[PDB]
C-alpha cells in the first residue's frame, strides 16, 4: 500500500543525499550555480562572525525591503484578486508560463506589518486561500518573511497551536504544486506550513533558521556564548543551506534588482511549477500504488460513513465537498512527492552508528 | 442517429471513416427539437477522433450550408474537403437577409483562405466545370487533389490493421437469445398473472414477480413459492408501478433472467418494451419488434392483409388527413361509418357518425378525443357495419415457420367493447368462411415472420355473409383458455416453448367438443339517467367466496375470503371457462355451476350473467354484437 | 467502451420520456409546476395567432429588457472576472451556496450590442473561456439570447461555421456542470454551443427555435401561410418546449420581476449545479466503465502519440495542458451526461413504425 511505501522510499532517501532522483533544481533557470556557491562558502568561511552577520542576517533588517505584494506584482502577470488583512497577502495572478497564460494562487507573510508576524486569523485565513486553489486546480507559491507568527497571549487564548496545525495539515496534504521561496526570513511553526512545499527555494539574501538569531541567545548562555556565534556555527547562510540541502535553489534575484537577475524571479517560478508537474507525470507511470489510492479516496467520497463524514466535519479542512471541486490523480502525486521532498532533507541516526567522544584526559 | 450508428459500426470493426455532405440546413418543419442533432453528431465525431483515432473525412459538395456546415463538416479535427463549385456558407437563401458574394461563399475563392480547408477537390461528375469557372474569372482559384487521391492518401498514410471476418449490421433478434427458461420475469397483475404463475409451474419455471403496493398482498404473490421471488413496484396506480419500464427492466437485469412474459395490458403490445428489452439482451416472450410494428400500426396491418389476398374492413386504407377527406371516403363507403383512433384500441374514440351534416363537426370533435386520450389526433375510416359477429383467429408460430392455428373464438356478447360471454365457435358462420380466416391468419403469420401467440381480428359481417380482417393483437390475448381446451394445444406452454428456442411442429390442433368462458366482474346493477340497467364497479373486501371442483370447467381467479377488490384496477375477479360436448350442454352447466358459485361482501356481475344463458334466442345462438345493451334495457 | 454504451444508454432512456432518470425538473427549486404549465398550455390553445405571438413572441424582442449583464449583476454575488467581446460577455461570480461559496463561470450573449448576434471571434473566445473554466474545475452557467450566429459576409470570410464548430466541440467536452438558461431568444446555429448544457432550463417569457420566426416565411410563402401561422404550428413557448423535450423546466423569473421571482433565478441555478453533481456522482457509483474510460484518457496525457498528438496541436482543443489541469472522472461523468440528454432531446421513428396516409378520395 502507498502509506507504507511512502515512508519505506523517503528512508531510502535519506540513505543516499547525493545521486537520489529528487534533484530538480539542476533543470530550473534563474538560480545560482553550483560554482558560485563554492566561492561564497570560501567567502562564509574566511569571514569573521561579524562579517557573517552583515552578508546574511542584516539585510532582512532592512525596514524598506520590497514587500511580498510589491515581489508578486513585479512579475508583470494579470492580477485576478487580491486578499489582504494585516500581514497576511493571498492573491491569484495569471502568469505567462511562455505556452500560454496560467492561474497560479500566491499565499505570502507580508513584512511592511508588524515585520510578518501572523496572528491565528491569518493561518485560517491561509487555509481558506490553501482550499480554494485546491479545488480551483491552481499552483500555489508560498512566499515566506517572518519573525515567527505571534506567540503572545491573545494567539494562545484563539488556540494559535491548533491553527498553526490546521494550516501544517492542509498545506501537507494538498492538491496541487506548491513552491515555497524564501524573500527573507522563515523561522519555527509560522514559516514550516509554508515552507511545507514540493521545491522550496530562497533569494540571494534571505534567512530560514529553527528560530531567530537572537532567540539562541537562551543557549548561547548555557555555554558563554554571543547570540551572533550560535547562527554563524548552525549556518542561516542560503548558502549553506542549499548544502545542508534545505533548500532546493538560491535565486539569483534580491527584491531590489533592477537588471536580467529581476526577470530570473519570474523563470524560476515557471520552470519550477513546470518541474513539479514533470515530476508528478514521472511517478504516475511508474506506480500502480498510486492508482490504488486514487480509488480509495474516491471511494470513501462515493460512500460518506457517518463516523468519517463527522470527523471531517468537526475539522473543516481542505476535501472533496464537491464532485466537480474533487481532486485528480496528479493531485495525490503532489502530496506524496511533497512528503518525499521534506522528509529526505531530515535525518537521524542509530546509537551504533554514533561514534564515542574520548574520556581520556577529561576528569 | 445513423451519423451515431455508422460511427459505432467503425468503431467496432476499426473503419476509417468518409463522408459527403449537402445539405440546406436542418430542417425547421421538425420543431427546435431538430437543433440538438449539431451537438449530437459533432460530439460523436469528437469522442470518435479522441477514443478511437481513425480518420474523418468532410467531402462538403453541392450546396453545403446551415447547421451540418456549422457544425460536423468543419470541425478541427476532420480532414475537411470541398468539391469544386460547392456552396459552403453558415446559412442558405431561405435564411439570409441580402447577397453575399462568391468569395464569402463558392468554395473554390475560400481554398486558399486558411482554415477553410484541408483541399479543394475536383468535381468529378460536372466534366468542363473548372474551364467554366475559368471562363468567369481566370484568377478564381482552381482545384488541385482528387477525392481518389484523398482516399488512397488517407488509406495507405494508416498502419494496415489485420482485418477480422466480416459480420452482418448487428440488430434487435429475440432468436439469439431464446435459450432455455428456469426463471422468468412476468410483467403482470390480476388473473393474468395468476395465469401465467400457474403455467410457469406448470413448464418448472421460477416466476420473478413485480407488483404495485395494493397488488404485493395480492393472490399472484401468495401463489409464489420460497424459491419464486416478489419484488416491490411500490406506488397504488399503473404510473407509479407496472408503466416504469425501467424498473421492470432493472429487476430483469438484477435478478439475471432467462425472458421476460410481457403479460397482457400495460405495456404487453408496445413495440418500444419489446426493443428496450432486448437491446440489453433480455428475452422477450412474443413476436419479433418487426413483427409488432407491421401489424400494431393500423394502415400497415390493412397494407399486409391486402397483399396477402385477406379482405380488409372497407375504409380509408390509410390515415385520413381532414375533416374534407372523412367526408369524401365516408360517402363513397355508404353512412353510417366508423372514426376511429390509430393508438387506440379498447373502445377508445369510436364514433358512429351518421350523416355528412354531422361528419364535419364529429371529425373535429373526434380528433380531438384521439388527441386527448393519446396525445395523437390521426383519425382512419372504417365502414360501419350494424350486424356483425367479431371472430378471432389463434395463431402460433415458432422461428421455423409452422403456423399452427388453432382456431376461432366469437365474443360478440361484449360490453362497451369489453368481451363478457366468449365461445370456442359461431353458431351463424358458415365452415367455408371459417376456412378463408383460418387460410388468412397462415398467409399473415408467415408473410410477417411472426412468433408466439398472437390473435388476428375479423368482422363477420352477418347481413353481407362475409368476413372482413379488422385488426391483430401481436400478444396473448385473455379469451385464449377457450381455445387451451377447443384445440388441445396450450397457448403459453407452446409461446414458453417457441421463446425458448423449440418447433412447434409436432402439435396437431383439434376441434374437441365445444368451450365458452363467462368474465366474472365486481360490479353492481345501477339504472341510468333514462332507467335502462347499467353494470358499474363495486370495490371493496371478499367475505366469502366459493368455486366448487368440477372437472369440465377452468377457474382462473383472485378472489377469496378475506382479500379487497382495489379500486385502482380493473374489476375481474375471475375467468370462468367451461367445457362440453355441444354449445346447449355448456350453456346449462354453465348456469348450473354460476349458481354452485357463492361471491359474498363484494358485488358481482353474476345475476346478468344466468339470465344471458336462460335467454331463448342466445340458446338458439342467434345474436349480435350490439345484442347485451338491447337485453340490458329488457 | 463509453462511446458505445452512451448511444444504447440514450436509445433507451428515449424509448419512454416520462418514465426516464433523464427527468431531473422535479430537483430544481425555483421552477413553475406542471400545474400552472398545464394551464399556460390550455390558454395557448384558446388563444389565436396573435394572441400566441403577444404572449411569446413580442417580450424577447423587446429593446427595454434587462441584458445579460444586468441579470448576471442581479444575481447579487461578486463578479472576479469579466470579459465583454462585442455580443459576447463573459463573466465569473462567486455564489453562496449555503454550506459555502463557489466560482461558477459564465458565458452569455448580450442582447444591448448587436442584438446578440454572434461573430467568429465570439465563437473563439466561447472555445478558450470553456477550456478556461475547465482547466479551473468551474461549473458553467450558459446564457442563451440570439437572433443567430451571423450569416453576413465578413462572418464567412472569417469562416464562421468553422469556429461554431470548435464551440461546439469545447462544450460537448467540457469537464465541469453546464446548465444553460434561456433569457431571451434561442434561435439556430448560434443558440446551440451555450443550449448543448447537461440541463437546459428558460425563463417564463423566453424561446428557442430551428431558426427566427420570420425566416419560416420562405416556408410560408411555398405552402401558403404566413410565418406567423408557421411559428405557432411549430410549437416555440417555453411550455410546448417542455412538453417536447427539448428543455428541462420553466424558471419562473421573468428578466424584470421585482417581488419574490427574483429570488427564484439564483436558487434555480444552486439546485441545477447541485443536481447536475448528486447526479453525477451516482453515475461514478454504478458505472464501472466510466473508470476505463478515464483511464483511456489519461493514458493518452501520459503518452500523447504522434498522429493524434499532432491533431490536438493544429485542432487546439481543450486537453490536459497541465496534470494539475487534468480533469477529473466525474469530469468524464459531464461529458456523458450532457450526450444522453441532447440525444433524448434529438427523437426518429422508422419506416415501419410511420402511420401512412390515404390514398382513398385524393384527386
Ligand atoms: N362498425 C363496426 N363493425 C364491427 N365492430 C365494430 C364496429 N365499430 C365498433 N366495433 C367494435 O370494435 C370491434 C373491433 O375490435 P375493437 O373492439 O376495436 O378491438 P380492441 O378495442 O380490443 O382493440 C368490433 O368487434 C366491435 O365490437
Ligand atoms: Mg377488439
Amino acid at each position: 500500500p502507498l502509506f507504507l511505501q511512502a515512508e519505506h522510499l523517503a528512508k531510502d532517501f535519506s540513505l543516499f543525499p547525493k545521486h537520489s532522483k529528487q534533484s530538480l533544481s539542476e533543470e530550473i533557470k534563474g538560480l545560482l550555480n553550483d560554482d558560485a556557491i563554492q566561492a561564497n562558502l570560501k567567502d562564509l568561511a574566511s569571514l569573521d562572525v561579524d562579517g557573517y552577520v552583515a552578508k546574511v542576517i542584516q539585510p532582512t533588517q532592512d525596514k524598506g525591503r520590497p514587500g511580498a505584494k510589491r515581489i508578486i506584482a513585479d512579475l508583470k502577470g494579470r492580477l485576478i484578486t487580491e486578499t489582504h488583512l494585516g500581514s497576511f497577502y493571498s492573491a491569484e495572478v495569471e502568469l505567462n508560463f511562455g505556452s500560454r497564460t496560467r492561474r497560479i494562487g500566491f499565499i505570502a507573510q507580508e513584512r511592511t506589518t508588524a515585520n510578518g508576524a501572523w496572528m491565528p486569523e491569518h493561518h485560517y485565513a491561509a487555509c481558506k486561500a490553501i482550499r480554494h486553489f485546491a479545488e480551483l486546480s491552481m499552483p500555489i507559491v508560498y512566499l515566506i518573511d517572518t519573525p515567527g507568527a505571534d506567540a503572545g497571549e491573545v494567539a494562545n487564548s484563539q488556540n494559535q497551536a491548533h491553527s498553526i496545525s490546521k494550516a501544517i495539515a492542509e498545506s501537507a496534504n494538498v492538491d496541487v504544486p506548491t513552491v515555497g521561496i524564501v524573500i527573507g526570513a522563515g523561522y519555527s511553526g509560522g514559516a514550516i506550513p509554508l515552507a511545507a512545499a514540493n521545491i522550496l527555494l530562497s533569494l540571494r539574501d534571505g534567512i530560514f533558521n529553527t528560530i531567530q538569531p537572537q532567540g539562541l541567545q537562551s543557549i548561547a548562555r548555557k555555554y558563554n556564548l554571543s547570540w551572533q556565534e550560535c547562527a554563524k556555527s548552525v549556518g542561516v547562510s542560503p548558502e549553506e543551506l542549499y548544502t545542508s540541502g534545505c533548500i532546493d535553489g538560491i535565486i539569483d534575484f534580491s527584491p531590489g534588482d533592477r537588471d536580467e537577475r529581476q526577470h530570473n524571479l519570474r523563470r524560476a517560478i515557471i520552470s519550477s511549477i513546470e518541474a513539479v508537474e514533470r515530476a508528478a507525470v514521472n511517478f504516475v507511470r511508474e506506480s500502480k500504488d498510486l492508482r490504488e489510492h486514487y480509488d480509495r479516496s474516491l471511494a470513501r467520497f462515493l460512500n460518506p460513513s457517518k463516523n468519517l463524514m463527522a470527523l471531517e466535519l468537526n475539522a473543516e479542512l481542505a476535501v472533496a465537498t464537491s464532485p466537480t471541486n474533487h481532486h485528480n490523480l496528479f493531485g495525490s502525486a503532489y502530496r506524496y512527492l511533497r512528503y518525499l521532498t521534506l522528509r529526505s532533507r531530515i535525518h537521524s541516526i542509530s546509537q551504533e552508528q554514533y561514534g564515542r567522544l574520548s574520556r581520556v584526559s577529561v576528569p | 442517429e445513423k451519423f451515431s450508428a455508422l460511427l459505432i459500426e467503425c468503431a467496432k470493426r476499426k473503419l476509417p471513416v468518409v463522408c459527403f455532405i449537402s445539405s440546406g440546413g436542418m430542417q425547421t418543419k421538425e420543431g427546435a427539437a431538430a437543433l440538438f442533432s449539431m451537438a449530437v453528431v459533432n460530439d460523436r465525431i469528437t469522442r470518435f477522433i479522441r477514443d478511437n483515432e481513425l480518420p474523418v473525412l468532410m467531402f462538403g459538395f453541392g450546396d453545403c450550408t446551415g447547421g451540418a456546415q456549422a457544425s460536423f463538416v468543419t470541425h478541427p479535427l476532420v480532414q475537411t474537403y470541398y468539391l469544386s463549385g460547392t456552396n459552403m456558407p453558415f446559412a442558405g437563401q431561405m435564411v439570409v437577409p441580402a447577397y453575399l458574394p462568391s468569395t464569402s461563399t463558392l468554395s473554390n475563392y475560400l481554398s486558399k483562405v486558411p482554415g477553410a480547408m484541408a483541399g479543394l477537390v475536383h468535381n468529378p461528375f460536372s466534366e468542363n466545370l473548372d474551364n467554366q469557372l475559368a471562363s468567369i474569372d481566370p484568377l478564381m482559384p482552381m482545384p488541385t487533389a482528387k477525392i481518389n487521391e484523398v482516399i488512397i492518401n488517407a488509406l495507405s498514410t494508416l498502419v494496415v490493421e489485420a482485418p477480422a471476418e466480416e459480420e452482418e449490421i448487428v440488430q434487435n433478434d429475440p432468436r439469439k437469445l431464446m435459450k432455455p427458461i428456469n426463471k422468468v420475469l412476468v410483467h403482470a397483475r390480476g388473473c393474468t398473472a395468476v395465469k401465467l404463475i400457474r403455467k410457469a409451474h406448470d413448464n418448472n419455471i421460477n416466476v420473478v414477480l413485480v407488483a404495485s403496493d395494493p397488488d404485493m398482498t395480492a393472490v399472484p404473490a401468495d401463489m409464489l413459492k420460497e424459491s419464486d421471488k416478489l419484488v416491490c413496484l411500490g406506488g397504488n396506480t399503473s404510473d407509479e408501478s407496472y408503466l416504469n419500464a425501467y424498473s421492470v427492466l432493472k429487476v430483469a437485469e438484477y435478478e439475471q433472467v432467462d425472458a421476460l412474459h410481457p403479460g397482457i395490458g400495460f405495456l404487453s403490445e408496445s413495440p418500444q418494451f419489446a426493443a428496450l428489452c432486448v437491446n440489453n439482451g433480455v428475452n422477450f416472450v412474443g413476436p419479433s419488434v418487426h413483427s409488432m410494428t407491421t401489424m400494431g400500426n393500423k394502415s400497415n396491418a390493412i397494407k399486409t392483409s391486402q397483399a396477402q389476398n385477406v379482405p380488409v374492413v372497407p375504409g380509408s386504407h390509410g390515415i385520413l388527413t381532414n375533416a374534407e377527406q372523412a367526408v369524401n371516403v365516408a360517402s363513397e363507403i355508404g353512412y353510417p361509418v366508423l372514426l376511429k383512433a390509430v393508438q387506440g384500441g379498447g373502445g377508445k374514440g369510436i364514433q358512429v357518425v351518421k350523416r355528412p351534416e354531422d361528419m364535419i363537426g364529429l371529425f373535429q370533435k373526434t380528433a380531438t378525443e384521439a388527441a386527448a386520450a393519446f396525445g395523437n389526433g390521426d383519425l382512419y375510416l372504417e365502414k360501419y357495419v350494424t350486424s356483425l359477429r367479431h371472430i378471432e383467429v389463434q395463431l402460433l408460430r415458432d422461428k421455423f415457420g409452422h403456423a399452427k392455428v388453432l382456431g376461432l373464438r366469437d365474443c360478440s356478447v361484449q360490453r362497451n367493447n369489453q368481451k363478457v360471454v366468449e365461445e370456442s365457435g359461431s353458431t351463424m358462420l358458415p365452415d367455408e368462411l371459417k376456412k378463408q380466416v383460418l387460410a388468412y391468419t397462415r398467409a399473415l403469420g408467415d408473410a410477417t415472420d411472426y412468433m408466439g401467440a398472437g390473435t388476428v381480428e375479423f368482422i363477420y359481417n352477418l347481413d353481407a355473409n362475409e368476413v372482413y380482417f379488422m385488426e391483430m393483437n401481436t400478444r396473448l390475448q385473455v379469451a385464449h383458455p377457450v381455445t387451451e381446451a377447443t384445440s388441445g394445444i396450450d397457448i403459453v406452454s407452446a409461446q414458453f416453448d417457441i421463446a425458448a428456442g423449440r418447433s412447434i411442429e409436432h402439435l396437431e390442433p383439434k376441434e374437441i367438443g365445444y368451450a365458452m368462458e363467462v368474465r366474472v366482474t365486481a360490479e353492481k346493477a345501477a339504472l341510468d339517467s333514462h332507467g335502462v340497467l347499467q353494470l358499474i364497479p363495486n370495490p371493496g373486501k371478499i367475505t366469502e367466496c366459493v368455486f366448487p371442483d368440477h372437472p369440465d370447467v377452468e377457474i382462473i381467479s383472485i378472489a377469496a375470503p378475506g382479500k379487497e377488490v382495489s379500486p385502482y384496477y380493473d374489476s375481474l375477479i375471475a375467468q370462468v371457462i367451461m367445457r362440453g360436448e355441444n354449445r346447449e350442454d355448456v350453456i346449462a352447466k354453465l348456469h348450473a355451476y354460476l349458481d354452485s358459485v357463492v361471491l359474498k361482501g363484494i358485488a358481482t356481475n353474476i345475476p346478468l350473467l344466468k339470465l344471458i344463458l336462460s335467454d331463448g334466442t342466445f340458446k338458439e345462438g342467434v345474436y349480435d354484437t350490439n345484442y347485451l345493451p338491447r337485453f340490458m334495457a329488457e
